[PDB]
């Protein structure tokens, strides 16, 4: 419901679909990249 | 009756040297040309 | 936009090409392509029934988008290739049906 | 209701042949709301 | 039962019979 | 057995007219609308 | 050809066969945008 958040893209699941489902454990990672490096992050991509 | 079955038989040999729409029909080819994470949808089909 | 089942208003700028009458040769007709032969038609259309489908959802019949004639959409003759020999120990004439 | 509310559901001419459409159409034999605006 | 001269083909009374009871544009479609 | 055979053949017919989860149920228009590189995608489901 | 333009992406036309397709109902809309929203018209996204 926040807009503050510029970069919300996942595949796995959808989004509106989170408040009926339940997940057993939850993992959160931290970590910092560039701003052109966001496309590193989705499961199976090319590069480093 | 032994020459049908004999096609029978190599047609479905002759089968494997189509792509069927992918990149190759040797399924070595495909891990030395494109990446697994785009890749197991062609190997997929060439199962179907 | 909604495509193949309203009529067309907006349309591509093309020359309007003289019709060929009963003999095969393609037409394009509101962006709808086939091959067949046009013929004259019975069957009147309704004053709104412009577009024309069969059971396997192929184009039957259409109407003159500058014209007010209706036609009808026929595949002219085709088939396969058969051939009639004796043998190559025989001869070499052969027989095509 | 007895029989009435046909209408073609779309502006393609057939004759006698076999295509299957799903449109909105009115039930037969429904009942329905017969309104008298006069005094 | 046996064919006749009377009809063109040696069709019989009892073939043609047989030949109009079972049936086979709907051949223009296909 | 005649009927069947007649039933069976008209009912080949018919499925000309399913898209199979394409566009479109007709390959005439499909080529006029996307171009050869991005059209094996809708016609191979049209194919299968 | 313009050279104008910066977003000429059609997602159900080829943009060469513009000119060779004729239809009909053509509607015309027209709105802004902030700058960032312009992977969200595409048929099923997310955000605002
Ligand atoms: C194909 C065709 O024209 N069918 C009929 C025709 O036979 C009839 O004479 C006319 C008048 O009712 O209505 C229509
Ligand atoms: C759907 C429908 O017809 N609903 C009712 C019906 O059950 C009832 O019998 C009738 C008057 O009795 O008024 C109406």
């Amino acid at each position: 419901n926040s807009a503050s958040f510029s970069t919300f893209k996942c595949y796995g699941v959808s989004p509106t679909k989170l408040n009926d489902l339940c997940f057993t454990n939850v993992y959160a990672d931290s970590f910092v990249i560039r701003g052109d490096e966001v496309r590193q992050i989705a499961p199976g991509q090319t590069g480093k | 009756v032994v020459n049908q079955n004999a096609q029978a038989l190599n047609t479905l040999v002759k089968q494997l040297s189509s792509n069927f729409g992918a990149i190759s029909s040797v399924l070595n080819d495909i891990l030395s040309r494109l990446d697994p994470p785009e890749a197991e949808v062609q190997i997929d089909r060439l199962i179907t | 936009f909604e495509l193949l089942h309203a009529p067309a208003t907006v349309c591509g700028p093309k020359k309007s090409t003289n019709l060929v009458k009963n003999k095969c040769v393609n037409f394009n007709f509101n962006g709808l392509t086939g091959t067949g032969v046009l013929t004259e038609s019975n069957k009147k259309f309704l004053p709104f029934q412009q577009f024309g489908r069969d059971i396997a959802d192929t184009t039957d019949a259409v109407r003159d988008p500058q014209t007010l004639e209706i036609l009808d959409i026929t595949p002219c003759s085709f088939g396969g290739v058969s051939v009639i020999t004796p043998g190559t120990n025989t001869s070499n004439q052969v027989a095509v049906l | 209701s007895f029989t009435r509310g046909v209408y073609y559901p779309d502006k393609v001419f057939r004759s006698s042949v076999l295509h299957s459409t799903q449109d909105l159409f009115l039930p037969f034999f429904s009942n329905v709301t017969w309104f008298h605006a006069i005094h | 039962i046996l064919p006749d001269p009377s009809k063109p083909s040696k069709r019989s009374f009892i073939e043609d019979l047989l030949f109009n009871k079972v049936t086979l544009d709907l051949i223009c479609a296909q």
